[PDB]
């Protein structure tokens, strides 16, 4: 059928997207087009949509057989009065700004995408529930232990959004929001997984051992929003 | 006599194509872009123009997928494209041209480059660090005039030919033409599909740029 | 009395003629000094094909031997009666300009890597061609040799036809995906030894 | 042999047939241009008042052979050769005016 959509993403949060050239002055740079307006590259959307459907085993390989029909295009192309300085903030106990910024997307900004797949083996069948499922698993899996443990009352203008809409479409791009946004293997037990990863993870770094690893949201520069980034809304219609 | 197909080719994507690993200089460079080898500035190929161009209308006569070979495609597709057969071979009449840019003067009033680097980053397993790697595209916007020649050799048959044109390049805009597009890349549109004849005025032009102008 | 022709054939895109080290479809080039070489036999050939195809009703299927008296005065024949003397005599044309392409820091040829994507492998198996870059140009002289005086206003009018229809097609090689197409310039016609009178209608009726 | 190449190579040459546009390949075994062939014609003088015309016929007629071609397919390209060194010298004993024949000769 080739099944084109039209999808549009709404930054819950700020967003950075890597480019490459980057640099408490810290003055930093962006990925842009030729012409300095910045834009999201398409395989940003193609890894998100990886997370999504390859939530499983190490088969992520040349041999795959699901995403070299996955036609993820660019998007529009928006100009740079869509951009305020933001910080980094690490929400595990006192949270205090880390000396690592970024110039990055104003939050709430309309991005558009022609994201098209064919249907040999790709619906949106598919995508509903593994969106639904990598939701849920987001919560149930990592989140739900920062929830109960090691919890401050900082935190509770948060949207935890869970009764919105189950069928929301809510994917994760990655854009600093963490080293748990960048996962593939959450299936299908809570803590043995955790610490399964625990030592993985330790193995390339040197941290005394705590739970949990590391969250990272954002805020707003007194009003105050504590916006957690890196997820977004997406909207599915034809054309 | 023969009549042409003058055409501009625009981006609206930046668009990969072609490549090499050349021995001299690689560089900061991974899977340059084909370019031309005497101006310097890039092209699209007319082999790459083809392919892209057959394997859309053998996604548009025969449904969906085909899972053949090229040599026995449809046969207004054998007529066009051409085709080899055993010893009964089965002429061409479609010839494409190394397609090269032309608006050159117009990105140098912007200082901008002709072709683009972009610096595509790669998250792999839960260990999670990125693998920097630099693609070279060109930068979308960039435009390119073709001049594809058609020998007549039916009169009876150039309204068909010329409406499949038109549905090519009309599954062609909803596409990318090589390179990594899948993931972003390669995104195309037509305009000023202009036909002028090599001599004369004779079979009839006006429907021809009606049914190109569409 | 005989008559030179002489211009320049420059390559709009890229050409690629011949073929049979390590490396897949070499171009056929000149044997002593290595330079890509049109040869003319294909030059000639593919006049002859694109004149005999105009000068007639459309198409052409017959044998090159059953022509037009035209073309067949013009490139000679072959039968048990009927044979004819070529007026045309066409040359092997080297590569010219080495002085232009060697000033813009390129090799005369280079090679030209294009896949072939099978469809239900969806896998590449590459391929290397050789061609000589576009901007290339070669000069040529073709010799004809008068007969007919009343014959020579047709003869050079055809000759014409056949550089502005080469114009619009290719040159030898994998034409019809991107390789090949050439243009004529600097088109002129001189006498050998001896003016003839009417050259001044050839240099204008050929020089357009 | 400086240039490290042979004394003769092979052109491979069509014939596409107009009915079924197939190829058939031929090769034809060819000399190298740039080869060069060192002639001598003996030219026996029996007298002295046709010499003048003899030399300007045999200068004209290779002149001839400058715009044509030697031998073999050379309307298909082949065969193109041009003269050098063109000269007149005697067998034995001086000729008195050979100056005007390799004068009109080495024109």
């Amino acid at each position: 059928m080739k099944k084109t959509y039209r999808v549009t993403l709404t930054a819950l949060g700020p967003i950075f997207i890597g480019g490459g050239e980057k640099l408490m002055n810290d003055l930093n740079t962006f990925v842009k087009d030729a012409f300095g307006r910045p834009y999201i590259p398409g395989s940003s959307l193609k890894g998100a949509l990886r997370t999504a459907i390859l939530n499983d085993l190490k088969e992520d390989t040349k041999e795959n057989e699901v995403f070299a029909h996955l036609q993820v295009s660019d998007s529009e192309t928006i100009d740079l009065e869509n951009l305020k300085v933001y910080q980094k903030v690490d929400y595990s106990k006192t949270a205090k700004p880390l000396p690592l910024y970024r110039e990055c997307l104003k939050p709430n900004t309309e991005i558009t995408f022609t994201v098209s797949f064919d249907d040999e083996y790709l619906t949106l069948k598919k995508i509903q529930n593994a969106l639904h499922k990598t939701y849920q698993h987001y919560y149930i899996k990592w989140l739900k232990g920062g929830k109960v443990g090691e919890t401050l009352i900082k935190g509770v203008t948060f949207a935890l959004d869970q009764p919105s809409q189950n069928q929301g479409e809510i994917i994760y791009i990655g854009g600093g929001a963490g080293f748990v946004s960048k996962t593939l293997h959450y299936k299908s037990k809570n803590r043995d997984q955790a610490r399964n990863d625990s030592f993985d993870i330790l193995k390339q770094l040197f941290r005394t051992t705590y739970s949990k690893m590391r969250s990272v949201p954002d805020n707003v520069p007194t009003g105050k929003h504590y916006l957690e980034m890196g997820k977004a809304r997406i909207k599915l219609e034809e054309l | 006599m023969k009549l042409v197909i003058e055409g501009t080719i625009v981006l609206k994507t930046g668009m990969h194509i072609g490549g090499s690993s050349d021995f001299s200089a690689i560089g900061a460079v991974a899977s340059p872009v084909v370019r031309d080898t005497l101006t310097r500035l890039p092209l699209i190929p007319g082999s790459s123009l083809k392919g892209k161009m057959r394997y859309l209308l053998a996604k548009e006569l025969n449904n969906g997928i085909l899972l053949n070979e090229p040599n026995n495609d449809q046969d207004e597709i054998l007529r066009l494209f051409g085709s080899s057969e055993k010893d009964k071979i089965r002429r061409a009449r479609l010839k494409f041209n190394d397609i090269k840019l032309s608006n050159l003067a117009e990105l140098e009033t912007f200082n901008v480059s002709s072709t683009e680097v972009k610096f595509e980053n790669t998250i792999n397993r839960k260990t999670a660090v990125a693998n920097p790697r630099q693609i070279e595209r060109v930068i979308a916007g960039s435009k390119f005039d073709f001049e594809i020649f058609y020998n007549l050799d039916d009169i009876k048959e150039v309204e068909k030919d010329f409406e499949n044109i038109k549905q090519g390049f009309d599954l062609l805009e909803f596409d990318y033409l090589g390179g990594h597009g899948t993931r972003g890349s390669g995104r195309i549109a037509f305009e000023n599909l202009s036909v002028i004849t090599a001599v004369g005025n004779f079979e009839k032009i006006n429907t021809l740029n009606e049914i190109l102008g569409a």
